[PDB]
């Protein structure tokens, strides 16, 4: 993925830029297996397989008066699909303030961005649509996606199962189906416990007919907030 | 709390989230800093929560100011990552000194002020 370029016999999807996951106009390096790429602010996912999390030791630089100094790293975990796919950093290090030349240890999870040939508002078919698939958190990958959207109704629905870090199943309360900047469809509502509200989730819906779905959602459970990388297909 | 106008910075999944202000209070959102800015945490990357009284952290995005070398100036604070507000005195070598009779260099908005030249 790192290193051979795209070839259209490779099971989509088979590119992906990383735009969102490159921080302060610096540099983003993946590494994995004695193999190596930079990025500058696409990585040929092609060659990973589908429906499983594919784990880069990652690298966060900027560059200061000369002197290429790291801003953070940890694992670049990414959740391929057939028409979208789902970024995640687990940060293990940041920049340490008061000496720019070396590293101090403070874990964080972001879910970073997405990528695919989004589902155009357009091109949303009639009556309803089920997904199935991933939903993963820090040190936390095989929970799972349950998701039903009515697009006649311009709505959707769904639950998180299986989250070692929560303890109960997360709802994805009904929200509407909008479309976004692009006119490419989209979804946001309440993630709750039962009925108590807890944070927020958003999908992008992928593909020609609305094939996937791809997206994330929080949970705040007292201050810590929880991020989770979430995706689906039919 | 209406769509945040994050000064040197953003939300993450921006065209997602867009069409969905304003939001209650209690909703929170991860945001990251543009280059030479960093979060009230260190970090290139929080959370931004409405609360009752607006968006929390108010100042979302802190200048940062790295040190740079000094020709004809002592380089123990060369590396060295201060805050915006900070500031530092200037050593320059015998014979050298900052402009206008100045002593030392602040963290502002737009970087150094003066610049640290001897």
């Amino acid at each position: 993925a790192l290193t051979a370029p795209l070839d259209h016999k490779d099971k989509g999807l088979k590119s992906l830029t990383l735009e969102d996951s490159i921080a302060q106009n610096g540099t983003l390096t993946l590494s994995a297996q004695g193999a190596e790429k930079t990025f500058k602010a696409s990585l040929n996912t092609g060659k990973l397989k589908n429906d499983k999390i594919s784990r880069f030791d990652f690298v966060q630089k900027i560059e200061v008066d000369g002197q290429t100094i790291t801003l953070a790293s940890g694992e670049f975990q990414i959740y391929k699909q057939n028409h979208s796919a789902v970024v995640a950093l687990q940060i293990e290090k940041i920049n340490n303030p008061d000496k720019t030349d070396s590293l101090i240890n403070q874990r964080s999870f972001l879910v970073s961005g997405l990528g695919g040939e989004h589902t155009a508002f357009n091109q949303l078919p009639g009556g309803k649509a089920e997904y199935h698939g991933k939903a993963f958190s820090s040190d936390d990958p095989n929970g799972r996606l349950h998701y039903s959207i009515d697009f006649t109704k311009k709505q959707g629905y769904g639950r998180i199962e299986h989250l070692k870090t929560l303890e109960q199943n997360v709802e994805l309360a009904a929200a509407e189906l909008k479309a976004d900047e692009k006119s490419h469809a989209v979804i946001l509502g309440d993630t709750r416990y039962g009925s108590e509200e807890k944070g927020t989730y958003h999908l992008a819906l992928f593909g020609d007919r609305a094939q996937e779905i791809a997206g994330s959602a929080t949970v705040k459970i007292g201050e810590k907030v929880h991020e989770i990388g979430i995706a689906g297909k039919q | 709390c209406d769509y945040p106008d994050i000064k040197h910075g953003g939300l993450y999944h921006e065209n997602m989230r867009r069409p969905y202000f304003p939001v209650a209070v209690g909703k929170y959102y991860s945001y990251y800093c543009d280059e030479h800015f960093e979060t009230p945490s260190g970090s290139y990357w929080d959370h931004i929560h409405c609360t009752q009284d607006g968006w929390s952290p108010a100042v979302p995005c802190l200048r940062k100011c790295y040190f740079p070398y000094l020709e004809n100036g002592y380089n123990q604070n060369h590396g060295r990552k201060f805050v915006q507000g900070k500031s530092i005195d200037v050593a320059c070598h015998p014979g050298y000194a900052l402009p206008k009779a100045q002593t030392t260099v602040t963290c502002m908005e737009n970087g150094w002020s003066p610049t640290p030249r001897c």
